[PDB]
């Protein structure tokens, strides 16, 4: 999961929407694409919870998104329609947004990316595992159990285990040579500072826009000095 | 305590005494059988000498598994089949003193002029016992005639026969071999023994049809067996058998008087009725029941089937039907796919060897016994393979497979100690067979590094669209990426492949840190 | 018209020919400068060519006017096509079938990741199961990346949705192994411990261990740098 | 096609088979039966009453389609089966190798899996859809 840095809202059709009304499904296709046009700027072109890239760049509508409320509709019902509600998700059947609806589970204790940053709970491994941080108190750690169960992102093996290793270590070449440069200049004697800077603004610059961001992220973080 | 000198021991006591009664109770006898028990029988060495295709070779088994990986025209087949020829000699002697196995037929032996026979060397090893057959064959009009030696075999063969004449609950070692015509055999299509010993196993070694139909009156009969023992039926049952049994003498003496088929049927049925109060006397005396080893079976078969909860036996139509169900749908026998079917006739026809070859072990899956399977793999989807090794070798712990494989995803569960290579080298302008073994561990690693160790092939395909990369590849190793034919060559890759594609994306990243290599260079010059 | 057909399909023979001996007689095929025997054939290169020559029996028949025969129209199914075949012919048993007939139809079932590598992703349809409505049904999909090229394992995990590293026991120690190691725990006596284990199975010279020997000196190298 | 066991792969197959076997009989001859669907492939759920199979050929621009369909022991059943654009196909062949011989005729062929005059001189079989095999045996003869 990434921060997201929500921009100035953008109801647009949503205001003209009508509690009263309902009728979630008598959006027209208008209405869904004048949504999508933001959606995808502010949440690039990612899956909020499991990052798998969701659209790619242009003959089928490869990548099948919906779009997912953060809360039930049953009993947030006045929230339908709520522009802070709306989020995109993959079409994967077995995660996200399709597998958060079929458990019973406390609204109280998830982990929302637009209020707080997940880097404070979850720490990522070469391997794909999820790691939780330790020193935390006793209910940001239930949190963080809980929301790992709900969205299944911590698999025993396969699934999106699978797809974070191969991810990480294809791009572990950039990694290994970026810390090779960096030894090389330490040992010679340059400005630790500068260094740093660098090694970092750049690689930030040819990381973005990348299928699991954060765990490559996480990745050179850790090994780079 | 060496087998052989309690076996003398035992030989010359039985000579002297003659009443049975106390060789059954002899101290002796005792110590045979203790020291039998632990004795694990395991092949160790074969050797191959012009037969068929083959000219020689010297091959060494491992006592828990063994993998031959390779491709060739003489055929992975013909060593197995050599196995199978080896083991029916003592297959033959244990049901009969000096009865004939299996003979090596004319057509066999090589054609090539320099051959006058064709051999067969094998050696079997029970602890600190080694025995050695030769199986040889010769061609006709040959000046001098070759013949088997069976004295090995023969003296052990002996062993068996002495513990089981006085003991009726010995246990024996089991032989099978599958061979890939089983798919024909499990399709099951809509094509009554009262007693089972087990001598009916020692019918025939290789895996036949009228197997699955022999599987299904076993089933039947020990579902009903096990009925008796749910009503809980009182001794009153065994009188009635009694009572059954004396009319049905009295009927064969008036036959006697003043039919020879009708006799013999009387003679067979007063016999089954008799085996029959028989195991009724062994009920009073207590035995594992019929329900355990229902249960035993059935647990056994759902173990190699996740997806399914229960299989019953369904009485309708005057007859017998297999039930199993599926998720929320109950399906027939002959709806199942060919996956299931293979795998369900498989370890049905294993578990009703073991089963009746052992009948008084508390846990009759723990026998010994060599099993040789051909073409593992067959119908099987990938995530199976990686885990039917496992369940094999977890199941019956105590019996020796010989295996053959094509898939590099089974082969990547498996030890690099258990794993031979064939190859055919021409040397001197003449094949030669040699073997091998992985240059590193394979246990554990992925399916395309157990694909380049393990066969020797390259696991990335030569399509022209891999020529355009390698070439790219090779201009951007080259520092002289910047050029018109690497950006024709470039524009190519991105049509195809695609901007987002992994592949596009590392050489990017090689460009890249080229770029900055000089850019850091030049900064801190 | 067979016989040139079966060899227009397989290129690494030069003839074929029927032998009527002194007393035998046999079908020699000749590749390089070695004449073998029909039957030395495995049974996989048995299996292709019974396909191919009953494809060509039935073509030839069907279109007697056209000068090249092997332009017909029709389509053909064909259920695991993978079946006894090495993974070295099933790299290239897809091209051949499209290059020999190039108007015919073709719906084809596989079960080996090795063929998948060299088909198009315009072409393959991927079967689920997914409940809707409390009713469970099938589904089909497609592939979201482009396989054609790719090696055998990517193949295995876009294509088919398959974990391709096995999950066995001897794999446990490792990945605590790494876990720890990624901690800065590396020094404790539980990875002492485990390394004795680790170090037996797979050994010394093993690239797996040699990766972890180079995390652990960058790791060490960081954390002395930090500790000055 | 790829899937795990029990996915229904060899279902299509097999549906496919049977829509071509009714286009392979008329063209034979006109109004002759093809492959009935077994009682047993019907589905076992509770509310399920009858199985119906379509299909489309498209030829350049002429289009034609076929269903058929059997019911278990469901009240009400979708008619009979839809033959009449298969049967105006199969005239259309007729006519044209009528008049003018050495014409051309679709290929249809099935490699199924193991379960278990009229150019008949050379002795192949153009009356079996079904071809098996691993039977070299038989073809090292022929040849
Ligand atoms: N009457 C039936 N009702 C419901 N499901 C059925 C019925 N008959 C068969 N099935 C289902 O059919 C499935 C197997 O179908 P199928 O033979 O197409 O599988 P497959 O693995 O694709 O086959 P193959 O190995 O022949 O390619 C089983 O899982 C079973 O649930
Ligand atoms: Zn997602």
């Amino acid at each position: 999961m990434k921060y997201l840095s929500r921009q100035m809202p953008g109801p647009s059709v949503l205001n003209k929407f009508d509690y009263r009304r309902d009728d979630w499904n008598s959006l027209s296709s208008n209405d869904k694409k004048e949504i999508w046009e933001e959606i995808i700027k502010m949440q690039g072109k990612l899956c909020a919870y499991c990052e798998k890239k969701i659209e790619h760049h242009k003959g089928k509508n490869k990548v099948e998104r919906h779009i997912e409320h953060f809360y039930r509709k049953s009993y947030y019902k006045n929230l339908t329609f709520e522009w802070s509600n709306l989020f995109g998700s993959c079409g994967e059947p077995q995660r996200c947004g399709f597998y958060k609806d079929k458990q019973k589970y406390n609204d109280d204790d998830l982990i929302k990316a637009d209020r707080q940053n997940p880097d404070v709970f979850f720490h990522f491994l070469e391997n794909g595992d999820v790691h939780i941080r330790e020193g935390l108190n006793e209910k940001e750690h239930k949190m963080a159990e809980v929301t790992l169960r709900v969205f299944n992102l911590n698999p025993s093996s396969g699934g999106v285990k699978a797809e974070r290793r191969r991810a990480i270590e294809l791009s572990m070449t950039l990694i290994k040579e970026l810390v090779g440069c960096a030894s090389q200049l330490i040992e010679s004697g340059c400005e630790i500072e500068d260094v740093r800077s660098m090694v970092f603004d750049e690689f930030k610059k040819n990381v973005k826009d990348r299928c699991f961001t954060t765990a490559i992220k996480h990745v050179f973080e850790n090994r780079m000095p | 305590m060496n087998l052989e000198t309690c076996y003398v021991d035992f030989l010359e006591l039985e000579s002297h005494v003659i009443n049975e009664d106390y060789l059954k109770e002899s101290v002796e006898l005792q110590k045979l059988i203790s020291t039998l028990n632990e004795s694990k029988f395991h092949l160790n060495k074969i050797g191959i000498h012009d037969f068929k295709r083959i000219r020689e070779l010297q091959i060494s088994l491992e006592d828990d598994l063994t993998v031959f990986v390779g491709d060739n025209g003489f055929g992975k087949s013909t060593i197995l089949d050599a196995i199978a020829i080896v083991l029916s000699w003592l297959r033959s002697n244990i049901e009969k003193e000096s009865k004939p196995g299996t003979y090596i037929k004319s057509h066999e032996v090589n054609n090539s002029v320099d051959v006058e026979y064709a051999s067969i060397d094998a050696n079997i090893k029970l602890k600190d016992f080694n025995t050695s057959i030769l199986i040889t064959k010769a061609k006709e009009g040959a000046y001098y005639s070759r013949n088997n030696e069976l004295l090995g075999v023969k003296k052990l063969a002996s062993i068996y026969r002495l513990v089981n004449k006085y003991v009726d609950n010995a246990s024996l070692p089991l032989m099978a071999y599958y061979s890939i015509a089983r798919s024909y055999i499990g399709g099951g299509v809509d094509r009554t023994k009262t007693v089972w010993s087990k001598f009916d196993v020692y019918d025939e070694i290789e895996f036949d049809r009228n197997d699955f139909t022999d599987f299904f009156q076993w089933l039947v009969f020990l579902h009903n067996r096990a009925s008796q023992e749910k009503l809980s039926e009182s001794q009153t049952t065994i009188n009635a058998l009694f009572s059954d049994i004396q009319s049905l003498k009295a009927t064969l003496t008036q036959l006697s008087a003043i039919d020879s088929t009708v006799i013999k049927g009387l003679e067979l049925s007063l016999k089954e009725k008799l085996n029959y109060m028989k195991s009724l006397q062994s009920g009073e005396h207590k035995f594992n029941n019929a329900v355990s080893l229902y249960d035993s079976v059935i647990n056994t078969i759902l173990k190699f089937l996740p997806e399914f909860q229960w299989i019953k036996l369904v009485y309708g139509d005057d007859d017998y039907k297999i039930i199993l169900k599926k998720g929320e749908v109950e399906l027939d026998i002959q709806q199942l796919s060919q996956g299931e079917k293979t795998i369900f006739t498989l370890v049905g026809d294993l578990a009703r060897r073991l089963i009746l070859l052992n009948p008084n072990l508390s846990n009759p899956l723990l026998g010994y016994g060599i099993v040789l399977i051909d073409e593992i793999d067959l119908h099987l989807h990938p995530q199976w393979q990686q885990t039917i090794i496992e369940r094999l070798t977890s199941t019956f712990p105590n019996v020796q497979f010989v295996i053959t494989t094509h898939s590099p995803q089974v082969l990547s569960t498996v030890s690099s100690r258990s794993v031979r290579i064939l190859q055919e080298v021409e040397v001197d302008g003449v094949n030669d067979l040699i073997v091998s073994h992985p240059d590193y561990q394979i246990k554990g690693v992925s399916n395309q590094d157990a694909l380049l160790y393990g066969m020797r092939t390259d696991p990335i395909p030569s399509t022209k669209e891999n020529g355009w990369l390698e070439e790219y590849k090779k201009l951007v190793e080259l520092n002289r990426y910047s050029s018109d034919e690497a950006l024709l060559l470039r524009e190519k890759v991105i049509k195809h492949f695609g901007l987002d594609h992994p592949l596009v994306q590392e050489c990017d990243d090689l460009i890249s840190v080229l770029e900055f290599k000089n850019k850091i260079n030049q900064h801190f010059s």
